[PDB]
């Protein structure tokens, strides 16, 4: 069948963005899949997610023309879409997510692109009882099925107890762009003395990303800033003019 | 102990740290500071950790941070709670959940726990569900509100304590290869380094891996996203 | 006549079959049965280790594939030992349960029976233990299948001078036969782009080969090296004794 | 006392039941074997591993008229394996009864204090099995225990973990603990002799010079079988023949 995967460093990071959000927010899931023989099953990892206002996509038709300006380059990676509403507790698909999730499997399905049958839906939600003490967060993932009913993926959060990969304790080798990681695994230029080397090299490298990220964040936070203010300005303008 | 403000990047920390394993329940401490009534929570320590459902020298170690925090951010940085995951459990607090934060309270007032079930999938709808409960006791367990905290970014000893995780695996991992070193019997011997490379390309594959990837895509991502900004503020100080 | 009224079971042939079913205490081991059936007894004096790929908890089935070279070899056994040799019947181990047959093996050893009539089927109950008198029990079950039900049937652990060569080497096939399936597995996973996983995999193997070696192998070296130091102590013994004794 | 644990393979436990089912009657014999020391997380654990087992008639052991141990005829014969008996077992047939006698209390104390004196008499093991069967014959039954003296002057059972591929004794993680070292084994000296001490490769080498060995091993085995057993054949008629002739003068 279809499977899900994702690590909790990147669903703490999806969770993260959701949570610091103002209202409800948008985005896109980037990732890869693979197939598994075993039948042929197929293993769909998300590695990141991007943050996108909707209202910035807009002419419910999505601009595919406005789309790919935002995107850019990574739009060969982009493997479906999540959709974050703070209040209520429900966890079933609307018309616009429907909508929305038609013309984004389109847009991103292609020869370089991710296969249509098997682009992603992200309903995340974020509800609270009373005295607000206990804090709940469902989220599901789903596809287009052929019937033309959306149909819950299983989702596998890989952990130390137990992963995907397990279907044995071997690693099954998949069906046949290096990431920063692989590159540090050539660089090395390689039983147990590689893995010492290689937790070695790896956090030393996740060290030195640290800097860069807080540079990064602090940019797209005055950024995120300086846009937010000049439209909130030009609105009270135009609305006098 | 009157509301509890949990900011987001100490809320991703851990919720990172209960999503790193499914059979076991993981451990912290919370530090931040404690004003009219309400806690600002703003740091996190990851423990290591006893294999069943139940020290000294961590909150040694926890207040030594708290007090390194107090001199580089200028603020009465403190132990102010402690955080533990449910796994496969519900998130309401055990009978050990309400006796352990009982002796805390005793010796810091308006001491704060929190609980973070996670790994729980209903079956034939595949829907997950996170719980994070903010909890005291008194007599039973008490709810006590609330609120994370908005935050423009990822605090750089947050992003250290995410680091932290995976070093602590390793040395978890050299502190029991090392206890049977150098053993007589050749099959042992093989067996024990067989074991440990297992083991540390595992922690590496699961932790440290993904952590690097989120780190390197985020940069990358975020300067998508500046770079969208860009031509949106070009074109809005043009009009 | 051709009625199943006995079971001689050699002593040899006893001790591979109980090795066998004391390797694991996870799954249930199986194998086959080989001799000759005389005047409704049936006299075991071979036996072949089986490999079960299946790890289903009551669904201990052997391949038709398996009865053929079963046959094969004992029909070289009859030109080897000069001596009528047939798969006579099988056997299999329950570990952590009683000796009795499940409602699968009555039914399995009644479709043999279908075929051979005098097809014999038995059982090793092992590794149950007494938490507080810390008493270990094995059993060892033979039967058939009646009317749908299982019947006892009797027998009798015949005493041999030695273990056979036969037996010996019976009971060396076992670690090669583990060994295969971990090869067979790591196999699947060969050639993999991941170097993570190239030495994932490595580790695995590694560890699942001294595993077999820890347990299987090395005990078995033991044991046929301090046999062979134990019967010439012995033998010694035996030796000075008939001195002494041949006066009076 | 201490924790202990009493550990076999399925080789070695096999071998055991095998030369019980072939004896005519009862069956007695010692436990060949090594202890090892394990500390824990704060107390100190210990393994007692049997290698292998050897019988031999009580008779050959006895002054005469008395269930005395000669301690001559025991060195004797045990001769240069003394310091690897680490116990006794006995075997009786045609019972289910698992319980220690006068006499196997007696002979416990006199093979624990002269092989103690040559491990320690607090865990000199006694080995205690039996064979019956169901009234058609149908179904036979095999029980086994392992005891100690205690210094309390007490028989108590001991835990028994039989290695195997599902569970080993070993397991207390997966990592392999190192035992106390102590001064002063057949497959080490093979491997050693090999040069492969010195692991993905080297774990299926060492397999495969251990299956190569064990199938050397196979004629030397039965070449010492048919020694034995012949040389069982010739002393047991000398031993009727003169039970006979003393009947005779009673
Ligand atoms: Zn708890
Ligand atoms: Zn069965």
């Amino acid at each position: 069948d279809l499977l899900v995967t994702i690590s909790g460093a990147a669903l703490s990071l999806l969770f993260f963005e959701n949570v610091r959000s103002v209202g409800n927010q948008m985005g896109f899931l980037l990732g890869e899949a693979l197939e598994f023989i075993v039948t042929v099953k197929i293993h769909i990892n998300v590695e990141a997610i991007v943050t996108c206002p909707l209202a910035d996509l807009l002419h419910n038709h999505i601009n595919k023309e406005k789309l790919k300006d935002f995107v850019r380059d990574k739009s060969k990676q982009v493997i479906g879409w999540f959709c974050f509403r703070r209040n209520t507790t429900n966890l079933t698909l609307t018309l616009k997510d429907k909508l929305l999730h038609k013309q984004f499997a389109s847009h991103f399905s292609g020869v370089n692109g991710c296969k249509e049958d098997f682009f992603l839906t992200c309903l995340l939600n974020a509800s609270t009882s009373e005295t607000s003490g206990t804090h709940k967060f469902r989220h599901v993932f789903l596809r287009h099925n052929k019937r033309g009913m959306f149909e819950p993926i299983s989702l596998k959060i890989n952990n130390l107890g137990d992963d995907a990969s397990r279907h044995s304790d071997y690693k099954p080798t998949p069906v046949r762009t290096p990431d920063s990681f692989t590159k540090l695994i050539e660089s090395l230029n390689l039983g147990l003395d590689s893995a010492m080397l290689i937790q070695k090299a790896a956090e030393h490298h996740l060290m030195s990303l640290i800097p860069k990220v807080c540079e990064s964040d602090l940019e797209v936070a005055e950024l995120e800033k300086q846009v937010h203010e000049l439209k909130i300005k030009i609105a009270t303008q135009q609305l006098a003019k | 102990l009157q509301k509890v403000e949990l900011q987001t990047d100490v809320y991703m920390v851990c919720l990172q740290h209960a999503l790193s394993t499914e059979n076991f329940e993981v451990m912290g401490l919370l530090i931040g500071n404690f004003a009219c009534g309400i806690a600002k929570i703003s740091a996190v320590i990851i423990l290591r950790r006893d294999k069943k459902k139940d020290s000294s020298e961590q909150l040694l170690k926890a207040a030594a941070e708290a007090e390194r925090l107090t001199v580089e951010l200028n603020r009465p940085m403190r132990v102010l709670g402690w955080y533990h995951s449910h796994p496969h459990i519900t998130v309401c607090p055990s009978h050990v959940d309400v006796r352990t934060q009982a002796t805390y309270q005793t010796m810091d007032h308006s001491f704060v726990g929190l609980i973070f079930s996670v790994f729980s999938e209903g079956k034939e709808s595949k829907e997950h569900e996170i719980f994070l409960n903010c909890f005291q006791s008194d007599n039973e367990a008490t709810e006590i509100p609330l609120e994370i905290v908005h935050t423009p970014d990822i605090s750089d000893r947050c992003l250290r304590t995410m680091t932290d995780l995976s070093k602590i695996l390793v040395q978890e991992e050299e502190d029991m290869a090392e206890a049977c070193k150098d053993h007589p019997d050749v099959l042992a011997s093989i067996h024990n380094n067989a074991v440990r490379t297992r083991a540390l390309i595992h922690i590496t594959d699961i932790i440290t891996k993904p952590l690097v990837q989120t780190f390197e895509k985020r940069i990358a991502l975020n300067k998508l996203r500046a770079t969208h900004l860009q031509r949106q503020l070009q074109e809005l100080q043009k009009m």
